[PDB]
């Protein structure tokens, strides 16, 4: 799991790969309500768990 | 001239910043940081290192008894074993099988290898922070190398830069630490004097080519083997050796903060927490007056393309009408959008570019432009990518607020709701005034 | 065995503790902060030291003007001055009483003396403690040498001390300090490239022989005289020699807790501040058993002279039976009153005598003489010196608390009055008894 924070990962005597996240969803904001509620807890699930 | 501002303690993320002097054109400052380093304050207390128990040939004398020639030396034991018979090669040693004694005698030392391979304990109390940094001033990348602490003042291209204290006091040290080449370990070791057998610190010595030992291997000599001439002895071994691999991961795999550690001397490195205040005194002759840079009119902008992908995925184009030829500082008054052009050229009535990162779902941002705003609005289009190799550019959404645009559906069911408890508030209201008006 | 207890930490007062273990003689150690030591560790920010001024011979330019070529000298200045006609012992130098000009030009550096005469500038960050200490241990003197941080466990004649850590983090040194020669100021110095004219700090090098002299004068050149081919110049006189008179007490003078000061290293030492964990771990060879050592009986004690007047002025004689000749443990069981002897010789039927000191005016007192107790009291009179040059060997009185014998008129008085309440609340419980047989 990669955490808003990052992820530093190494391997054998390879110098670190890091990893972070990114605001990526298979919603959408712009569209029905449906679709921009799912959106935004893709990106925020436990703010908007809380929110609505 | 002092401006100063705070940039997040984060090592290669270029956070532009905007001086604004009034009667100049505002100027557009790039502030990177390269590293960050920690360098601890560290006082030795020991080296520990691999013992050596040294064993001199036993003295056996035969028909009648030896005795202990006690002497101090750092874990000195001897003993005398009664009744041995030992032969050599060729005969019986002694003349008689009985009443002849053996002096075994050992004691312990460094090795001769503990001038190279040793573990340094350390104790380590607070950091000389430090920093290098990259800065575009007047048009040019300048690197700045400045001690962190607030109390440096480096000058470069006429420009005088004074760096933290950072806002985190926090380091990946604890109190007492041990070194071994490349790696450190936090660790509370034993007191100097006062190490247990074959545990980490069982031999110690105040410096690698000092005199002085402590030991406690618990040297035990034992009674040689009938018919034969050795020293036998039970001892705890060594108790450097088997911490060696025993060790697991030292700081640089375990540090909090994306920390990084090396050691000569044990510096930690870029460590992303709090964050640094920087102070910039720059002279006159670096600013363009307001009325000698280019003004500008009939500001207009387009975003042919939006995505919220942390690498400025989004481009804006911005149409303007300029008084002359000249270089415009260009900066972002949303905090939520950054804008990679730290300045652009500009003549005439033309178009520039300008590329831009964010978080949020509809950008909706003011630009200024050379002393001149425009206002830029968009709609962002998720990233493919789940994961990057890099740390965002812009900065954290509002998440509880600056939601889109299109959240339009809000402001409805707020009034869809307000509206029905509005009528139902003046209905109340009234009833109670007509029927308090008839009693 | 382990025994551990609190001395105050006050340098050159001998302070008894019992080593009360079961099924021995009890055993009385006496020791003596002979000194404690708080070196800070220390880091160097850089040198100040006296400036010179470097003026090469002036450039006169006859016909024509000179022009100054800008250069990177530690505090640079030139300038030309037109119209100049000056003169050599002999005539006129120019050809022309017009047109000429002189370039005169100067940079500051640092003086050959800075190797020798300078003011050192240090970040202190904490105290690396150690401690000298004096044990009466087996009825001999022996030195143990340590650090007072609760590590470095210190063994001779095999009894093993661990001393510390002290209970207090104080020290007189603030985090900026500056050294000179044997003394020591606390002292907010200014920034490494921020220092300034006439002030502390004119002249900045990162250490004694490194070249990256900061300097910060002001020298500002002037237009020589009319004739003469002299460079004048306008510059703030030395700010390390202008400290050097203005400088103050050092903190050798001027340090709270009566703490001495040195510099090579620097050190902190005989603080009397806050008290000083000591912990013995004593071999079970070093106790006598309690049927080995003396059995008193039958004894009682007379106080022949009491004066309480800090140095040993109370002694006492006690008269004793015991069961055998031997070496004997002496204790105070009351903390008010510091008895002198440690151990004492006891033999037959006879008597000893113990020399001891107090605040108290009437010294009532239990001593403990091996194992046995006796009771001690008289009355003591005040001394006549006013003030001594030893502080003082007893501890502190109780002063709302131990007070005298003769004080009773408190009791003969609250005995009264406390009995006057007593029989007004008798008096009004009967007749409150009556009032309700009168419902």
């Amino acid at each position: 799991t990669v955490p808003t924070e990052g992820l530093e990962v190494t391997w054998g005597n390879n110098e670190p790969y890091k990893y972070w996240p990114q605001l990526s969803t298979n919603g959408t904001a712009h569209g029905h309500p449906h679709e921009i509620i799912l959106y935004y807890y893709e990106l925020y699930p436990t703010m908007t768990v809380v929110v609505v | 001239y002092e401006h100063v501002t705070v940039i997040p303690n984060t090592v290669g993320v270029p956070y532009k910043t905007l001086v604004n002097r009034p009667g100049y054109s505002p100027m557009v400052l790039e502030m990177e940081l390269l590293s960050v380093t920690l360098e601890p304050t560290l006082s030795l207390d020991y080296i520990t290192c691999e013992y050596k128990t040294v064993i001199p040939s036993p003295y056996v004398k035969c028909c009648g008894t030896a005795e202990c020639k006690d002497k101090s030396l750092p874990d000195y034991s001897c003993k005398v074993f009664t009744g041995v018979y030992p032969f050599m090669w060729g005969g019986a040693y002694c003349f008689c099988d009985t009443e002849n004694t053996q002096l075994s005698e050992a004691h312990v030392e460094k090795s001769e290898s503990c001038k190279t391979e040793f573990a340094s304990a350390y104790r380590a109390h607070t950091a000389s922070a430090s920093a290098k940094l990259r800065v575009l001033y007047q048009g040019n990348n300048v690197t700045v190398s400045a001690y962190a602490n607030g109390d440096h003042a480096v000058t470069v291209k006429d420009a005088k830069f004074i760096v933290g204290p950072m806002s985190s006091a926090w380091t990946p040290f604890d109190n007492k630490i041990v070194v071994y080449k490349g790696d450190v370990y936090n660790m509370d070791y034993p007191p100097f004097g006062a190490g247990r057998p074959g545990q980490f610190g069982d031999i110690q010595s105040r410096t690698p080519e000092s005199e002085d030992v402590y030991a406690n291997t618990q040297l035990v000599l034992q009674r040689p083997s009938a018919g034969t001439v050795h020293v036998p002895y039970s001892q705890a071994p060594s108790g450097f050796k088997y911490w060696l691999k025993e060790r697991g991961a030292s700081l640089q795999h375990t540090a909090p903060f994306g920390c990084q550690i090396a050691t000569n001397p044990v510096r930690a490195m870029n460590c992303a927490v709090g964050n640094m205040p920087i102070s910039i005194d720059i002279p006159d002759a670096a600013f363009t007056r307001v009325v000698d840079a280019p003004s500008l009119t009939d500001m207009s902008c387009e975003v042919p393309a939006c995505t919220h992908s942390s690498d400025f995925g989004g481009v804006a184009i911005i149409k303007y009408a300029a008084s002359k030829k000249g270089k415009c500082a260009v900066h972002s008054m949303t905090n939520a959008v950054t804008i990679r052009e730290a300045e652009i050229e500009v003549e005439g009535n033309s178009q520039l570019q300008i590329s831009f990162s964010t978080a949020l779902a509809s950008a909706e941002f003011r630009v200024q432009v050379c002393s001149t705003q425009v206002h830029c609005a968009a709609e962002c289009h998720p990233p493919k990518d789940h994961i990057v190799n890099y740390p965002a550019s812009h900065t954290t959404l509002g998440v509880q607020d600056i939601s889109v645009t299109a959240m339009s559906w809000v402001q409805k069911i707020t009034g869809g709701v307000g509206l029905v408890v509005a009528v139902a508030a003046l209905i109340l209201i009234v009833v109670l005034c007509v029927s308090f008006s008839r009693h």
